């Protein structure tokens, strides 16, 4: 019967094709590991597929996947028990040391570019003509942390170009330095912007940007991580 | 509480973006339409520009042939009377010719012709448009996907259209045109072939259905849940991976013990969704031509 | 037992419940009070189901069903064997989605994530209750809720949805299948568009967010963008579940005669419910 061999069939092809989805989505992260960084005995059933290689834009090279795996960056984590599957305490600061949730991974230390192959991202000071179009706009406003002491003021917002829309906000602290938030991570209000990540002094700590009208993906990474490692680890100053 | 990027706290505008070049015909595009605040709340405000093309307007006139050959039989049936036509809106329909006509198309307009011409403006709206999706991602470099994609669908639309009635030997199988009418076709076509609740095909096609509401929520949820960590810059995490797709990663790996990567994941979205109207098209097309009743087919399972 | 990247992330805290004490890992699995709470949760509906299956003279899993109560029970207890194993099974599924979600959000609070996930889970556990908790509630009696079966629930989707004639006439329904529809649009879309950028024409270089802005513009004049088509798809399909739960609270309850007979409403407006000619003049 046809629709018996139909139904045969396509159990064949779905079995491959679950097959084929699983080991695509083996091009990052694999092979697994032990919690020493060593190569774990069992791997599962499904290998690693043949490498695929991504052009990037730009004469920024390629992309190999899969290939050889590695951190590139110091853990500062240490095992708190003598076998495997329990958590791995902080040695230092979590928040300084970039562990837990206040976690960044090494990308590459260049900025976001679109497809003209310039900046995504910008202050809006530097868009022409960038402007808020709707919603209140935050740029003047005093920054409360969790603690509602006021961390500083809002003097600018950087915008994603091709995409139309905010991504940080541009916050000057008591010495006249800025450091960028995360648009995400804010409640614009109509008297504030509000952080509940962040207690007003953990402001300071906040991973600086080196060109101050650029950010690098690498950047982007530490600042992300670092305000949203605050909701676990500025907990003791909030009380909310 | 915490914001939750369902919609945009503040908005921001520049110049009107008219897009990338690559090897498109730039003659053939619109200039920007209106900005929509409203749109702008949830999405990009921007409308436009479009692309014309000749195919473009060979699928746009052919839609509207189509749409209007509709309306203007459900004009006739309403008499010309403008406030019995919304009456009885959803209760028009334009109904293929009998089964005595079989495949010809020798049937009065009043009885089927009229149908076969809708059809014929419907079929090369259709295939017009697929063509189209096919040759904007070429003029712009980019995979084919949308058009594989795509066709999917059209399989589904063309079993039960085209070539399920064809195989049949009549037009009469092919679906009417109006709101209430297709509904009473499609419980129908289940209580004469014995109720699709026994086709596997049917079985595996709502399993991808709600696949693709499961997978959409899981997707569309992570990355939001990830937006504060830049995850919705799916191609820069796939060419350099950062701590928004880990987190979305090692998210379903705690709970369900594997996960994807930013490319993988699409890779399953595209496939649960193309699934849905393939195995559909399967399920229709064997309906009738091989097996007449899906309950005493799964008797013998053959 | 790990990815590359994954130790930096396994650190302590984030549970609601125990503080450090199931603070931990199986293999992949993240564990925690809710990991604890699930596995009892579904160990024993899963134990039940088998108890159920013996008592029913079965081991074939397309022949094992747990029946609610019958009518004449309402909504009091029932004999194990005829309502009562369905009504225990049903605690014990409530238990088991409900510790998944909130395990979710314990894992979420570890990662430094939003909660967005078990938020959308918490739409399909409310979908699962409306079948066999708040309707049949309404309705007074457990018997309405459909029976844990692979082809009985599909008995019972069937009997429920004749007995107020052709479903599709469901104003509510007619919206959940329209999110549904448009939610796989959606993704075949969303799948598609970004693949066909990461995945160019051989040779080409990965084209940018901007070339699928550009794609969707060129096609049909508009593109929602990155964030709004992860907005939309979790909208479309959180909206498909929602107006399900709805067409199913509302049958039964507030309307209980055939589906089709609703929409004479619009056809019997004084206006024109007396014009000649149409369909129904
Ligand atoms: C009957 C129904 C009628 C069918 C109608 C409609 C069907 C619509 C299908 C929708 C396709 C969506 C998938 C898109 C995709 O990934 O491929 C794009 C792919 C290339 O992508 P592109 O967008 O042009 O460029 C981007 C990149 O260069 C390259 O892009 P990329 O990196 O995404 O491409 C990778 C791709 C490579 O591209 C392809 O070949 C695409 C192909 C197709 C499909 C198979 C379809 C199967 C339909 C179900 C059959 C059910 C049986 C009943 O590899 C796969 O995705 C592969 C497939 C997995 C199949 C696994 C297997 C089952 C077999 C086994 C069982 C064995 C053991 C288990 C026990 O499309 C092609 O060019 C293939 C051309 C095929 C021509 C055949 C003509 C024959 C004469
Ligand atoms: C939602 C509206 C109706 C419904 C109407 C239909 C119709 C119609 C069909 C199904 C079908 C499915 N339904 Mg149902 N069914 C509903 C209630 C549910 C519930 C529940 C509320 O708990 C569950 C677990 C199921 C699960 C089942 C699967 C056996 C089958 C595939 C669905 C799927 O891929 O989903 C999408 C989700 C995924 C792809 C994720 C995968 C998870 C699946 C495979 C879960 C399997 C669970 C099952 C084996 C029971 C396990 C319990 C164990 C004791 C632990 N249904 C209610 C009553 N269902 C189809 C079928 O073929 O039935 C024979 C079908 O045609
Ligand atoms: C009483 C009714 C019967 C029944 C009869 C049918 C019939 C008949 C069919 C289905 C089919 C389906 N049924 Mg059923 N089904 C029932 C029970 C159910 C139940 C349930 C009880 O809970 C569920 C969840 C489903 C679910 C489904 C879907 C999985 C599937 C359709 C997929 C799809 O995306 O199509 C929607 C997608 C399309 C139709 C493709 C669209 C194609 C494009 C090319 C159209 C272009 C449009 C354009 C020209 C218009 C322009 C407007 C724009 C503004 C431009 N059925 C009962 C048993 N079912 C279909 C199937 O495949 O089954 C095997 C089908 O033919
Ligand atoms: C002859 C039958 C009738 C009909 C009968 C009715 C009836 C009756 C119902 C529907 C409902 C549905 N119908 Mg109908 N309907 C039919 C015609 C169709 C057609 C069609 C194309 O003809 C379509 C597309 C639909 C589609 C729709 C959907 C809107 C809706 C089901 C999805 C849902 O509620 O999910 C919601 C999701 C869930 C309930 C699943 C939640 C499960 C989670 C919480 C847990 C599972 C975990 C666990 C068990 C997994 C195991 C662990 C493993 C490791 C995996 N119907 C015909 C006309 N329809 C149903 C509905 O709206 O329900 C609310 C419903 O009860
Ligand atoms: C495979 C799974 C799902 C799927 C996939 C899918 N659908 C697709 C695609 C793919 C990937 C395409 O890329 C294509 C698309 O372009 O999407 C935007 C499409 C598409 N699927 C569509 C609809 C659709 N898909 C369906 C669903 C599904 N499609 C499945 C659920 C359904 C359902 C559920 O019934 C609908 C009705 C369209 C939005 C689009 C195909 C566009 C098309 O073929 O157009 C032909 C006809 C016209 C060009 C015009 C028609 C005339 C209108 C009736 C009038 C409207 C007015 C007009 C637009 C204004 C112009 C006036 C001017 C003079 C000012
Ligand atoms: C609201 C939008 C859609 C949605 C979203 C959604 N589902 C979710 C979540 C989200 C975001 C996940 O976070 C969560 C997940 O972990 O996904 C992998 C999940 C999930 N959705 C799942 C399934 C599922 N979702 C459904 C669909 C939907 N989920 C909606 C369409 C369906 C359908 C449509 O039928 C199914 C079957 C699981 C894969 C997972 C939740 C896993 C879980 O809760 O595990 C804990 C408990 C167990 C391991 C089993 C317990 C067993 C019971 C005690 C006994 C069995 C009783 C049962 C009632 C019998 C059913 C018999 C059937 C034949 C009917
Ligand atoms: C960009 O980002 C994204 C990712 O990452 C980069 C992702 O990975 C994902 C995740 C998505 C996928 C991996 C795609 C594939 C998934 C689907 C098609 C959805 C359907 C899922 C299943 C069929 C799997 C269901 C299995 C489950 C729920 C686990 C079963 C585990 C048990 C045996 C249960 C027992 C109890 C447990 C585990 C609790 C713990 C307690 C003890 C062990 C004690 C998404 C969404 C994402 O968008
Ligand atoms: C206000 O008034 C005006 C007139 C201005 C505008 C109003 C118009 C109105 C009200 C129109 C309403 C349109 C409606 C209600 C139509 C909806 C139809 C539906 C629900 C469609 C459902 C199913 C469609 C299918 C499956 C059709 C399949 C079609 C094909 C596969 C084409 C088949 C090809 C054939 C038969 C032609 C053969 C020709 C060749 C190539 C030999
Ligand atoms: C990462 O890219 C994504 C967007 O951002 C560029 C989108 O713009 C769109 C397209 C959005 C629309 C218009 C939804 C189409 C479905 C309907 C409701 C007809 C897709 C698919 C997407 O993947
Ligand atoms: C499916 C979404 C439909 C998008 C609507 C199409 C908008 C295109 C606007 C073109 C008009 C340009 N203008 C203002 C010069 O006329
Ligand atoms: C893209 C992978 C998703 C695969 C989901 C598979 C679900 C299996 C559903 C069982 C259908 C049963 N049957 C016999 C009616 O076909
Ligand atoms: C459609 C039924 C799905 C049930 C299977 C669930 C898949 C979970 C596989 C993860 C296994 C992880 N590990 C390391 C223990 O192998
Ligand atoms: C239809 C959905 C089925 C998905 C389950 C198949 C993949 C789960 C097992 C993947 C193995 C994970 N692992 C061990 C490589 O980490
Ligand atoms: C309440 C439903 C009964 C539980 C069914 C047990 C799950 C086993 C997997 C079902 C697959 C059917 N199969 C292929 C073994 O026949
Ligand atoms: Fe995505």
């Amino acid at each position: 019967d046809l629709a018996s061999l139909a139904i045969y069939s396509f159990w064949i092809f779905l079995a491959g094709l679950i097959y084929y989805l699983q080991t695509e989505n083996m091009r990052e992260g694999y092979p697994l590991e032990n919690e020493d960084g060593t190569p774990a005995a069992n791997q599962g059933p499904f290998p690693l597929p043949k490498p695929k290689t991504f052009i990037l834009p730009h004469g920024r090279g390629t992309l190999t996947v899969p290939g050889p795996e590695s951190e590139d960056r110091p853990i500062a984590l240490a095992r708190t028990a003598v076998s495997e599957g329990f958590p791995h305490a902080p040695t230092g600061d979590p928040m300084k040391d970039g562990v837990g949730p206040a976690s960044w991974v090494a990308r590459r230390d260049l900025p976001e570019l679109d497809g003209h192959g310039h900046n995504k991202i910008k202050p809006m000071k530097a868009a022409a003509g960038f402007h808020v179009s709707a919603g209140k706009n935050p740029i003047g406003l005093p920054v409360r942390g969790c603690d509602l002491e006021i961390a500083g003021k809002v003097v600018d917002i950087w915008v994603d170009i091709p995409e139309q829309m905010a991504r940080f906000l541009e916050v000057e602290l008591k010495d006249g330095s800025t450091r960028l938030l995360p648009m995400q991570m804010v409640k614009v209000q109509s008297n504030r912007v509000h952080v509940n990540a962040l207690s007003s002094d953990l402001f300071a700590g906040i991973p600086t940007i080196k060109s101050p009208t650029e950010v690098t993906l690498l950047e982007e990474d530490k600042i992300c991580g670092y305000v949203a490692g605050g909701l676990m680890y500025a907990a003791p100053k909030r009380k909310s | 509480a915490e914001y939750q990027n369902i919609f945009s706290q503040v908005q921001v505008r520049g110049p009107a973006d008219l897009g990338m070049t690559e090897d498109v015909n730039l003659a053939n595009r619109s200039g920007v339409g209106p900005f929509s605040t409203l749109l702008g709340w949830f999405g990009n405000a921007q409308l436009g520009p479009i692309y014309l093309g000749s195919l473009g307007v060979l699928s746009l006139f052919s839609g509207l042939m189509w749409f209007f050959t509709i309306g203007i039989w459900f004009w006739y049936q309403a008499g010309w009377n403008p406030a019995v036509f919304l009456r009885d809106l959803f209760f028009f329909s334009l109904e293929p010719p009998a089964p005595e006509y079989g495949l010809s198309f020798a049937a009065p307009l009043k009885e089927g012709g009229l149908w076969l011409i809708a059809s014929f403006f419907m079929f090369v709206a259709v295939w017009s448009w697929w063509g189209r999706t096919y040759l904007r991602a070429q003029a712009l470099g980019m995979g084919k996907h949308t058009a594989w994609a795509f066709l999917s669908a059209i399989w589904l639309w063309m079993v039960l259209g085209f070539i399920r009635p064809i195989l049949m030997g009549s037009w009469s199988e092919a679906v009417p045109y109006g709101i209430f009418s297709h509904l009473d076709w499609t419980n129908n076509f289940s209580l004469v072939h014995g109720n699709l609740f026994y086709n596997p095909f049917h079985g595996l096609s709502i399993a991808f259905l709600y696949g693709s509401a499961l997978l959409f929520a899981m997707h569309g949820a992570t990355i939001l849940a990830v937006s504060r960590f830049g995850g919705e810059r799916e191609l820069e995490q796939i060419a350099d991976r950062g701590t928004a797709a880990e987190r979305a990663a090692l998210f379903w790996r705690w709970t369900m013990g594997f996960n994807a990567t930013m490319e993988g994941i699409h890779r399953w979205a595209i496939w649960m969704a193309v699934l849905v109207t393939l195995t559909g098209g399967i399920g229709i097309l064997l309906s009738g031509t091989v097996v007449d009743n899906w309950y005493v087919w799964g008797q013998n399972h053959g | 037992a790990l990815l590359s990247f994954e130790r930096k992330y396994r650190v302590p805290g984030g549970t609601l419940v125990g503080g450090n004490l199931f603070d931990f890992w199986v293999g992949p699995f993240y564990v925690g009070f809710f990991g604890v709470a699930t596995f009892f949760f579904a160990a024993l509906g899963i134990i039940l189901i088998a108890w159920s299956a013996v008592l029913q003279g079965t081991w074939n899993p397309q022949l094992i069903s747990v029946y609610p109560p019958a009518l004449e029970y309402g909504l009091g207890g029932a004999p194990l064997a005829k309502g009562g194993l369905w009504q225990i099974i049903t605690i014990c599924a409530t238990g088991a989605f409900v510790s998944w979600a909130l395990r979710e959000v314990e894992i979420c609070r570890k990662l430094g994530i939003g909660y967005h996930i078990p938020f959308a889970f918490a739409f399909a556990i409310l979908a699962y209750l409306t079948l066999v908790l708040f309707r049949p509630v309404m309705m007074g009696a457990w018997g309405y809720a459909f029976p844990y079966g692979i082809w009985t629930h599909l008995d019972w989707v069937s009997n429920t949805g004749y007995t107020y004639g052709n479903f599709h006439y469901n104003p509510a329904h007619m919206i959940a299948i329209s999110f549904f529809f448009t939610n796989a649009l959606a993704l075949a879309l969303h799948g598609a568009l970004v693949l066909s950028a990461a995945n160019p024409e051989k040779g080409k270089e990965m084209r940018t967010p901007d070339h699928e802005d550009t794609f969707f513009r060129d096609l049909v004049g508009y593109s929602i963008g990155t964030l709004g088509i992860h907005r939309l798809g979790l909208l479309l399909s959180l909206s498909a579940v929602f107006f399900s739960a709805l067409c199913m609270i509302i049958t039964g309850t507030i309307w209980f005669d055939q589906w089709v007979d609703w929409w004479q409403w619009w056809v019997k407006l004084p206006w024109w419910a007396n014009i000649p000619g149409g369909i129904n003049g």
